[PDB]
């Protein structure tokens, strides 16, 4: 448990390398800020495993990047609705066309 | 086309067939070639070497004829088309223009002197080669053609 | 509920074809199961199938005398309840004769044998048996009829009634039957219930039960539910820790340890094909996890240079540059991939834009259906 | 009790003209269809019928002539348009066939005197009379007497009311020939008319099919694809045995042709593999690109797209092959080493591939704009699909369109006949 | 539309296989050992 | 791009109803 209480430290220094990664655009993968390998396993590796889902919300680059993206528009209800909205529809069109086959024949 | 079902086969039929086939690539009616192709499925088959020289050009044209354009006039001198074979030679296909050459792959003087050179359209071919407003106009008309089918 | 037919039989009668030159292996308990309940027409068939065992079926045939001693006793019972003026022991005295003949061999056990006591059924708990039995017979000699009919009998009404242990039993059956078959997230969903699943006849043990979950898990979950399900499941953990090289293996992901990630990846690839059961679709097992791999490592990067993947997978280049070609292809991977840069991108968000995707790709199918009931209705 | 069958079946057929006959004075299509298809499905169904069609009303081939000449008008065409099907059905094949089409030819006669109830309903019995002269016509050969007298009709097809059937069969005169007759279609084009009623909805995938059927005789795949599949869609019926499986062939061998590469999942129905498995054998070899195992399947199943009008098609396949499998890998990478997909594609040398890819630059797969230097081959897509600008008309008029098909609507609120 | 003669388990799945239908003659084993080589 | 997905979404939801509206409600023959 200590081990992850030292991953759980490295967690609370992600704020740390929250702060690395929050005054500039990053584009750097030089760790002189932290002390760590400048690739001490895919750099500091925490923007790696970070990266996926619980993110800083970047993208890296592999060529030196680290650079925030800042998704400003996910929640666009419009999609969602939309295609709920025909999902429904079409499920009642196929009711009709049942409706109309027996009415017809 | 005439039935005529006294019609007796002569080698003269299938020779004559080809000529007109080897022409129709020559005069670039590929849709007319296939056409007469299939109008013949019994001669091409295996047999009928009298036009078998043409459907292997126009393999040869679909594919890389222009390596292939001497392969096939090597592949068999003659079949009856001594003259017949020299319309579609002299009628070499020049679609390759739309590369670089001229001092840019040099190899592909008359022919760079053609019209001035190649055939004569663009330049030297080593030196050869966004608006809303625009947009509103025609993008008002849909809109009220929309609007239009409201009316009733 | 019962052992009634040897799904260790059956394992050891499949593996009996490539790998059929370890004849201690397999052979001496095959026959050892032989001379086991009386179990006639497998080992018959087994016979003709390859070998002949010349005098040493004359024993066998002997104790088919011993059946005839089992099917005269029947008569006997039979006519013992017969006279009996008591009902449901006919029933109970033919149910046992179907299940000595069912050990004997499928067709006299089955059928009749069985449908006949399955036509007198006072108890619904007995015939919900009866066709636990059918199902478990059907699946031994893969049976895909059988097995449909007997999972709609239990499903239909015999499910109908108070039988918590009746309703785990047929999850798992039907959970194996899905993994026979390719499809995988029916079985990931239904091997829910590891924390109760008895010892149950038709699975070896435990250990092989928790080993086909975790597989089935690791394709069809998503790493959000994957962390939440598998990798905290308690009993699951106990599991993986019976068995070293599937706990490496699937931890392996999850941490992103990658070419040890590949070297399980091999392992386990073996042991697919040797099993039986699941071996028929091993090549999409190991391409799917490929797949999975690729997709999530290049999630995280916007770009990637090739000599990365080479050192996060085998030192080697060529191959992950056919593989991704040729996934890149099959329209998975959702990259593209570059040469002489060597280099490789990401490509459309979903939400972003796929969105817009999306609605029309269903849009399009909802005009081709009004379109159609347009046609039919306007004469 | 062979009569008690015939005792229930053939009577229902004097309550059904009774029908037509007083809806004929209302005024028809809005009744005759059902008649029609119970003419259809009796017809399936198929002795003494020929006694007992003796005159209905008042005020084998005597049985056929006695009517009339006893004391005797879209009943009676019916009548004369129906006496057929015993002998149909029963397919006799012999001059009895001979003594049918004079009904057909009296009908004939007697149909073109009339003209619009008739244009209503004995118009379209017209194109199964036409059916059977074009069967009639196949059991001994083609004839254009048909074609000339379609021809003549077409004027009146072009008055008050037009039904279509004409052209399926000015194409089925066309496939008689097949390979052979090439400039009728090349007539059929300028000779197209709109017919967009598609009453029958059945002739017009029937001439859909032979319509991509010719498109694609000129490798106008571009088309004969959208074509070929749109009237896969207008097919609901069974039509399975031999029916839909030459449309499949023809729509699969395009497409093959055309680049893509499919997998039997699409399809896999169960009535198919034993007539279509050998095209599943070619398209399988094509898509890995074994030359060897090509002729090999060529050569093994000789006939087939001999019998089935493809065999020059996949002919020539044989060399667009190559096309084919490139469409992948230009597909696929952004930058590509042009030695390295030589030796992909086994090509003969760097020259050779990239005169193929120039070849190749024409129109389709994304450009190559191919530097003839170390960028060697680029194929740089398109970006920026993204909603935005880029697709503004990409994802615009794609949405127009798909909105302004919404002329169902006035369709539907202009349908309603409310009677009374 | 007549007049027209010619005429999971097993299905789901032909994709898969077909994709890969050459390959497999490795067995990702065979693709270790040549890998290890490297 | 939203305008004109909410005007597809609008024609689609009308063509449904006006044709329930229609034959659904006028094909009623009533012998």
């Amino acid at each position: 448990i200590i081990s992850t209480h030292l991953a759980k430290l490295y967690d609370n220094l992600l704020e740390q390398n929250l702060i690395r990664v929050i005054e500039p655009f990053s584009r750097v993968q030089i760790e002189h800020i932290s002390s760590l390998i400048k690739l001490s396993k895919a750099d500091v590796e925490r923007k790696l495993s970070q990266m996926i889902l619980d993110k800083k919300f970047h993208g890296i680059l592999d060529q030196g990047e680290g650079v925030l993206i800042i998704f400003d528009e996910p929640p666009v209800d419009k999609t969602y609705e939309a295609a709920l909205e025909t999902i429904q529809n079409m499920s009642k069109v196929v009711d009709s066309l049942y409706n109309k086959a027996k009415k017809l024949t | 086309f005439d039935y005529k079902e006294q019609l007796p086969e002569s080698a003269y039929m299938h020779q004559l067939l080809g000529l007109n086939l080897l022409f129709l690539l020559s005069q670039n009616r590929v849709a007319e070639f296939h056409t007469e192709l299939e109008r013949l499925p019994a001669k091409d088959i295996q047999t009928n070497v009298y036009i078998k020289h043409p459907v292997s050009l126009e393999q040869y044209l679909m594919e890389g004829s222009y390596n292939k354009v001497f392969l096939a006039k090597g592949n068999i001198p003659a079949e009856s088309y001594t003259f017949f074979i020299d319309i579609l030679l002299d009628t070499i296909r020049d679609e390759i223009a739309g590369c670089i050459e001229k001092a840019y792959e040099k190899i592909l003087t008359d022919y760079a002197k053609k019209r001035g050179w190649v055939l004569g359209p663009n330049n030297y071919y080593s030196f050869a080669s966004t608006t809303i407003p625009s947009t509103e106009l025609a993008k008002q008309v849909i809109e009220y053609a929309r609007q239009l089918e409201m009316i009733v | 509920l019962p052992k009634n037919p040897d799904l260790r039989i059956a394992q050891l009668r499949f593996l009996l074809s490539l790998p059929e030159h370890r004849g201690d292996a397999a052979v001496r308990d095959e026959l050892m199961a032989a001379v086991r309940d009386n179990n006639m027409a497998p080992y018959y068939e087994a016979l003709c199938k390859s070998l002949d065992w010349q005098i040493d079926v004359d024993l066998l045939n002997k104790m088919k005398k011993a059946n005839e001693d089992e099917l005269k006793r029947l008569d006997e019972e039979l006519e013992d309840a017969e006279k009996n003026l008591g009902e449901s022991e006919i029933r109970d005295a033919m149910m046992a004769k179907a299940e000595y003949l069912c050990r004997i061999g499928d067709k006299e056990g089955a059928l009749t044998a069985f449908r006949k006591t399955y036509d007198k059924t006072v108890a619904l708990g007995h015939r919900l048996d009866i066709v636990f039995y059918l199902l478990r017979i059907g699946l031994f000699y893969m049976d895909n009829d059988l097995i449909t009919r007997n999972t709609e009998k239990a499903k239909s009404l015999i499910e109908e009634g108070g039988d918590w242990d009746r309703r785990n039993r047929l999850k798992v059956y039907q959970g194996l039957y899905c993994v026979a078959i390719r499809d995988f997230k029916q079985a990931a969903e239904l091997f829910l219930d590891t924390v109760s699943t008895f010892t149950s006849y038709e699975l070896m043990d435990y250990k092989t039960f928790v080993t086909y979950t975790v597989y089935v898990s690791m394709i069809a979950l998503e790493r959000p539910d994957l962390r939440e399900k598998v990798i905290k499941g308690a009993e699951i953990l106990e599991v993986l820790h019976s068995l070293p090289a599937v706990r490496q293996y699937l931890f392996s992901l999850y941490e992103c340890r990658y070419s040890v990630f590949f070297q399980s990846l091999a392992v386990v690839e073996q042991e697919m094909k040797k099993d039986w059961l699941f071996a028929p679709h091993y090549r999409y097992y190991v391409r799917e996890m490929r797949i999975h791999a690729y997709s999530q490592l290049l999630e995280s990067y916007r770009s990637l240079t090739l000599g990365y993947m080479a050192e996060a997978f085998g030192v080697g280049v060529e191959f992950i540059d056919q593989e991704l070609s040729r996934f890149i292809a099959a329209g998975r991977l959702h990259c593209k991939i570059d040469k002489v840069n060597e280099i490789v991108e990401t490509n459309r968000p979903d939400s972003k834009n796929w969105q817009y995707q999306e609605t029309i790709k269903k849009g399009d199918l909802l005009l081709n259906r009004v379109q159609k009931l347009s046609r039919v209705i306007n004469m | 009790p062979p009569p008690a069958p015939q005792d229930v079946e053939m009577k229902e057929e004097a309550a059904t003209g009774g029908g037509s006959t007083g809806e004929a004075d209302g005024a028809a299509a809005e009744h005759s269809q059902r008649e029609l298809d119970t003419v259809t499905l009796e017809d399936i169904k198929e002795g003494k019928e020929p006694r007992f069609v003796l005159r209905a009303l008042r005020m084998l081939l005597p049985f056929l002539e006695e009517p009339m000449d006893t004391e005797a008008r879209p009943r009676t065409g019916k009548a004369a348009s129906t006496p057929l099907l015993p002998e149909v059905e029963a397919y006799l094949q012999l001059l009895v066939v001979i003594f049918m089409m004079n009904s057909k030819r009296y009908k004939e006669a007697q149909k073109i005197s009339d003209d619009t109830q008739n244009r209503r309903a004995l118009d379209l019995v017209a194109a199964k009379c036409y059916y059977y002269h074009a069967r009639v016509y196949e059991f001994l050969d083609k004839l254009d007497v048909v074609r000339s007298f379609l021809h003549a009709r077409l004027r009146t097809a072009t008055l008050r009311h037009d039904a279509d059937g004409q052209a399926t069969l000015l194409n089925l005169l066309l496939r008689n020939y097949l390979h052979y007759s090439l400039y009728d279609q090349a007539e059929k084009l300028v000779s197209k008319s709109v017919f967009p009623e598609q009453a029958n909805n059945n002739e017009w995938a029937r001439y859909l099919y032979y319509t991509g059927r010719i498109k694609a005789i000129q490798l106008e795949y571009s088309e004969a694809r959208r074509t070929m599949t749109n009237a896969l869609r207008k097919a609901p019926q069974h039509t399975a045995v031999g029916f839909k499986q030459t449309v499949h062939k023809l729509l699969i061998v395009v497409e093959l042709l055309l680049g893509e590469i499919p997998d039997r999942l699409q399809f896999r129905q169960p009535s198919l593999k034993r007539s279509l498995m050998p095209y599943f054998l070619l398209t399988q070899a094509v898509r890995t690109g074994n030359l060897a195992k090509f002729n090999q399947v060529l050569d093994q199943f000789g006939e087939k797209f001999q019998a089935d009008g493809t065999y020059t098609l996949i002919i020539r396949l044989r060399h667009n092959v190559i096309k084919t499998g490139v469409r992948m890998i230009s597909l696929s990478y952004s930058r590509i080493s042009l030695a390295d997909i030589a030796q992909k594609l086994q090509l003969d040398s760097p020259e050779d591939a990239e005169f193929i890819v120039a070849k190749a630059i024409r129109d389709g797969v994304i450009e190559a704009s191919i530097n003839h230097e170390k960028g060697y081959v680029q194929s740089k897509e398109m970006i920026d699909i993204y909603s935005t600008r880029e697709p503004q008309l990409a994802f615009h008029q794609r949405i127009s369109f798909c909105l302004d098909i919404h002329n169902m609507s006035v369709k539907a609120m202009r349908f309603p006949p409310k009677s009374y | 539309e007549k007049k027209q003669p010619v005429d999971e388990d097993n299905w789901d799945d032909d994709n898969v296989e077909d994709d890969f239908s050459n390959q497999l003659r490795a067995e990702l084993e065979k693709h270790g050992y040549k890998m290890e080589t490297s | 791009y939203l305008a004109s997905l909410i005007r597809s979404v609008v024609a689609l939801h009308n063509l449904i109803n006006n044709k329930i509206a229609n034959r659904d409600a006028e094909k009623k023959e009533g012998q």
